[PDB]
């Protein structure tokens, strides 16, 4: 009965973690938890999102 | 893995009355090959944003 635009984002379960960790940070990210693997998020903050996991992963210290 | 993030535009459908009308829906966007995403057990489920005018139209038009 209801539509509503946005970005899925289909990820494993880990970096499903890490997406709601940005979003308790910086807030406004994530619209919806869809599933284990899958959230809805703010349309203009994907491309953010990807930049920030890959800073958070590529740049981790202890790699 | 970072390598297999998906990320894609569109709708989230959601709110029906029924099984039988999320099912419809449901079963009409994978057969013109837009539904992205569901989840029987909340009624919901993602359209792409390039098929979601069509699945919008079969809708009113039922």
């Amino acid at each position: 009965a209801r539509a509503r635009k946005g970005a899925l984002v289909q990820c494993d379960p880990s970096i499903k973690a890490l997406i709601l960790q940005i979003d308790a940070k910086m807030s406004d990210i994530v619209l919806e938890e869809l599933d284990d693997t899958h959230l809805l998020v703010n349309p203009s903050k994907v491309e953010f999102v990807k930049h920030e996991l890959n800073r958070l992963l590529s740049k981790n210290i202890y790699n | 893995e970072l390598d297999r993030v998906i990320t894609y535009e569109g709708s989230l459908y959601s709110d029906f009355e029924t099984s039988q009308e999320y099912n419809l829906l449901s079963k009409y966007a994978q057969d013109i090959g837009v539904l992205l995403w569901k989840d029987d057990k909340k009624k919901k489920f993602f359209i792409s944003k390039e098929g979601n005018s069509q699945v919008l139209d079969f809708a009113k038009r039922k």
